């Protein structure tokens, strides 16, 4: 999910 | 994909005045929808996240609402440094903007000062000559700048620029080059800079003589 | 404190390749998400790419499929962007941003979502066939034509440069107050040309020095100028 946490 | 629609594209308000900014989606976006804004000359900062929530640091008089598509900005004292245009986004499905809204401010009027700058004589030994006339801190942005090269009223030889809307005394300024060669610069002898605006009572003419 | 530069704006030729690369201080890089972001004149703010934190996935928006990479070295710090087959449509100033939680950090719920903060200055990249050329720097020395009350009123004339854009400051920056650069005018020969000035008190146009520091990134042309009365 792009929105999602990318960290 | 999600399009989302400010209104409207440009404000003109006092100061200590409430100032309020609407943002439209093309769909329900939850409450993920960020405010960001942007000064002349630097980048967009974050402001307001999930429609209401301050970012730390953020002056008490920012505010913002929101009802599933559409959201509000609101500034509840209008303040000179408030000068920038403000971005609705949307961090539901990827990451899309608004177009902005310039919030402009406006104040009383002010008269410009006036300088003129004769050409270097670097510039003069490189063959053109530029002449450069200043007009300072004025409002409203509406100026007239002619240039008059032993009284002749130049045409076709000149250049202008405005600066963004400033944000301490909300005023702006704008620079008038008149670029020639160093042979017509050296025709001449009487190189003027007529201004004329709203706050100056009679047309401020400055000027010099090549040679001084 | 959190900041992050970008770098290597300037010339493409329509249809080459160019590659941006964002540094990274004051925060763990290897724990965060990085996006680029990009502002044209008209069509306004316009998201690229995102890129997870180790680099696993990335994510791009449709118009530059196939044509940029987001990439990342996280023992450098450093964010990257490679822009193959550059359109005009490109022609736009480029940030990186960090990954931001879209909203307070003790938050848990099912659905959170994620946008972009501190974001850096940004790189120009104009896309032209045109050769980049380096500006010039002319003094515009304070005078009794330049002074009205104790106001001094001084600069420097910037012609002749191209692409977009030079950042000209005072005194390597201590200088502020009174400062107008004005924004650059397309001059008849596709060049341009800016004026920045600045209003110091007449009285201490003897005691005191007034450097003007233009910085062309294009040309990698760094001239500093000082304004003498005459």
């Amino acid at each position: 999910d792009p929105n999602a946490n990318p960290n | 994909d999600i399009q989302m629609t400010q209104s409207p594209s440009t404000l003109s308000a006092s100061v200590g005045d409430r100032v309020t900014i609407t943002c439209r989606a093309s769909q329900s976006i939850n409450g993920w929808l960020a405010w960001y804004q942007q000064k002349p000359g630097k980048a967009p900062k974050f402001l307001i996240y999930k429609a209401s929530i301050l970012e730390s640091g953020i002056p008490s008089r920012f505010s913002g609402s929101g009802s599933g598509t559409e959201f509000t900005l609101t500034i509840s004292s209008l303040q000179p440094d408030d000068f920038a245009t403000y971005y609705c986004q949307q961090y539901s499905s990827y990451w899309t903007f608004g177009q902005g809204t310039k919030v402009e401010i406006k104040r009383t009027v002010a008269a410009p000062s006036v300088f003129i700058f004769p050409p270097s004589d670097e510039q003069l030994k490189s063959g053109t000559a530029s002449v450069v006339c200043l007009l300072n801190n004025f409002y409203p942005r509406e100026a007239k700048v002619q240039w008059k090269v032993d009284n002749a009223l130049q045409s076709g030889n000149s250049q202008e620029s405005v600066t963004e809307q400033d944000s301490k005394d909300s005023t702006y300024s704008l620079s008038s080059t008149l670029t020639l060669s160093k042979a017509d610069y050296e025709k001449h002898k009487v190189y003027a800079c007529e201004v004329t605006h709203q706050g100056l009572s009679s047309p401020v003419t400055k000027s010099f003589n090549r040679g001084e | 404190q959190v900041q992050l530069v970008e770098s290597g704006g300037g010339v493409v030729q329509p249809g080459r390749s160019l590659r941006l690369s964002c540094e990274a201080s004051g925060f763990t890089f290897s724990n965060f998400g990085m996006h680029w972001v990009r502002q044209t004149p008209v069509k306004g703010l316009e998201w690229v790419a995102i890129i997870w934190f180790d680099g696993s996935y990335k994510y791009y928006t449709d118009s530059v499929k196939g044509r940029f990479t987001i990439s990342r070295d996280n023992s450098k710090n450093t964010l990257y962007l490679q822009m193959n087959s550059l359109r005009a449509e490109d022609t736009a100033v480029y940030y990186c941003a960090r990954a931001r939680k879209g909203q307070r950090s003790d938050y848990y719920g099912s659905e959170t979502k994620y946008t972009f903060d501190n974001w850096g200055q940004g790189t120009l990249v104009t896309v032209s066939s045109a050769s980049t050329k380096g500006p010039s720097v002319f003094p515009l020395a304070p005078s009794s034509k330049s002074t009205s009350g104790g106001t001094a009123a001084l600069g420097c004339l910037v012609k002749d440069y191209f692409p977009e854009p030079v950042t000209v400051s005072w005194n390597s920056g201590a200088l502020t107050s009174g400062v107008h650069t004005f924004p650059a005018v397309l001059q008849s020969s596709g060049l341009y040309s800016l004026s920045s000035v600045v209003t110091v008190p007449s009285s201490s146009l003897g005691t005191q020095t007034y450097i003007c520091n233009v910085n062309h990134k294009p040309s990698n042309t760094k001239v500093d100028k000082k304004v003498e009365p005459k």
